[PDB]
């Protein structure tokens, strides 16, 4: 099993920057992606980063292109996203997310921590 | 035995090197990308694992059955004297290339950046089962010298290892590839056939007969899964 | 090991004919009447050529395009034989004779590089 447990954000002021953590815990026969959504109010899931395990390729969503930045340490243990220019579109509870297969009888399996709150307003 | 036919000789040398071919050029891109990166991570440690057990099995069949003239007396002794060896020289190629990509991948795995990446409790309890069976047939062929009929089980193991690799899988040029590879090992054995008026081979090589067949059922049920029934 | 041993040899005049044989013997692993039969021919200081081949089956034939409708080739797996009748015979076809014999394929038989080889019997033909 795979456990993500998220932290960082809070408040912040447009213009501001935050940065959030993710620390992963277990272990896949494959990891696929790193990721983070992230769910407004009533909304539904909107993909912000990933980092494609099998490439290193980062894709971003539209709206946080240039603002945010996903990156990890060496062992793929943490996986970051750099939350700069903040705008209050951005207030939301963010979510890592992981992609991998327990084994090669499961296809590829999605986890997902309980989230973290950013908040921007002035 | 011997070839009839010059033509349906040629033919069957012809079909058995593009079967090496399709089948062995797709080990080379994922072992270039994990040297470049200086990592694994992506690879699927369980199928490493079951694919190492698999191309060593159908390994020890093809390389026995080819080269040992006391195998080969077994397997006219059970098939008929008159048979040809169903085992070709591009499937002992085939072969020994599998393993040798394969024990690459391996070492790859232990020397490179692994992340978060291990082999299942599940993968790791198919290998051991299926290589405790593999010693326990060992040590009753040993005594008597059966080893046309232990290599039989080493073809048996690669044909449930070749099971477990389409069944859970159930883009498009190594797909093509695969089925192109499982066509022109079927057509090698269909020409031996018609060339020596006997479908023995298929028996005596049950394991290749098989390995084809699931192939090219299951590469036709994903073409026909991604292009017809939903997409 | 296979002994490969020829029969037949002699002069013959320009027209005429001579039928040649080969006898096939040894220790094998699978049996000689399943061997890929052959003729090959040579003259002093050239490379050995193709003549004539007969599958197993007894089926497939195969002539080199001079000899072609003259020389018949057959064989008799009951005594492991294989025979060249060779008729309306030129000066040209003057050669040592070779039986050759292949266990597997006649790809290797015909291209020459076949197993197993003969000592050779001449054939002579005078005008």
């Amino acid at each position: 099993q795979v456990q993500l447990v998220e932290s960082g954000g809070g408040s912040a002021q447009p213009g501001g920057s935050l940065r959030l953590s993710c620390a992963v815990s277990g272990s896949v026969s494959e990891l696929n992606t790193m990721g983070w959504f992230r769910q407004a109010p009533g909304k539904q899931r909107e993909l912000v980063a990933r980092i494609t395990a099998t490439s290193d390729a980062t894709n971003y969503a539209d709206s946080v292109k240039g603002r945010f930045t996903i990156s990890r340490d060496n062992g793929w243990n943490t996986v970051y996203l750099q939350s700069n220019s903040l705008k209050p579109e951005d207030s939301a509870v963010y979510y890592c997310n992981v992609e991998g297969a327990p084994s090669w009888f499961s296809g590829i399996r999605s986890y997902w921590g309980q989230g973290t709150q950013v908040t921007v307003s002035s | 035995a011997s070839w009839n036919s010059i033509p349906l000789e040629i033919s069957y040398e012809i079909v058995g090197w593009i079967a090496f071919a399709s089948w062995s050029i797709s080990f080379y891109p994922q072992l270039i990308l994990n040297f470049r990166r200086r990592s694994v991570v992506g690879l699927n440690f369980d199928f490493v694992m079951l694919n190492l057990t698999k191309h060593s099995s159908y390994m020890i069949y093809n390389v026995c059955l080819y080269f040992s003239p006391v195998i080969q007396k077994q397997y006219f002794d059970t098939y008929g004297d008159k048979e040809m060896i169903p085992v070709a020289a591009n499937d002992v190629a085939f072969s020994i290339h599998a393993v040798v990509m394969t024990a690459v991948t391996l070492f790859q795995i232990f020397i490179y950046e692994r992340g978060p990446q291990k082999v299942s409790r599940l993968a790791i309890g198919i290998v051991v089962v299926v290589w405790g069976f593999a010693a326990i047939c060992f040590f009753i062929a040993l005594p008597t010298h059966s080893w046309l009929w232990l290599i039989s089980i080493f073809n048996s193991i690669q044909v449930f290892m070749t099971c477990v690799k389409y069944i859970p899988q159930a883009s498009i040029g190594n797909i093509l590839l695969d089925f192109t590879g499982g066509l022109a090992n079927y057509l090698q054995m269909v020409i031996q056939s018609i060339d020596q008026n006997s479908w023995k081979n298929f028996y005596g090589n049950m394991g290749k007969t098989l390995l084809s067949l699931i192939s090219i059922f299951f590469d036709i049920l994903f073409m026909f899964q991604h292009y017809v029934l939903y997409p | 090991q296979v002994q490969l041993v020829e029969s037949g040899g002699g002069l013959v005049q320009a027209g005429g004919s001579l039928r040649l044989s080969c006898a096939a013997s040894g220790r094998t692993i699978t049996p000689i009447s399943t061997y890929v039969m052959g003729w090959f021919r040579q003259d002093p200081g050239k490379e050995r050529e193709f003549v004539a081949s007969i599958s197993w089956n007894g089926a497939n034939t195969y002539y080199a395009d001079s000899v072609k409708g003259r020389f018949t080739i057959s064989r008799d797996n009951a005594k492991n034989t294989v025979y060249l009748q060779m008729n309306s015979l030129k000066p040209e076809d003057t050669a040592v004779y070779y039986c050759a014999a292949d266990p597997e394929s006649h790809v290797r038989l015909r291209l020459g590089v076949g197993a197993y080889w003969g000592r050779g019997t001449q054939v002579t033909v005078s005008s």
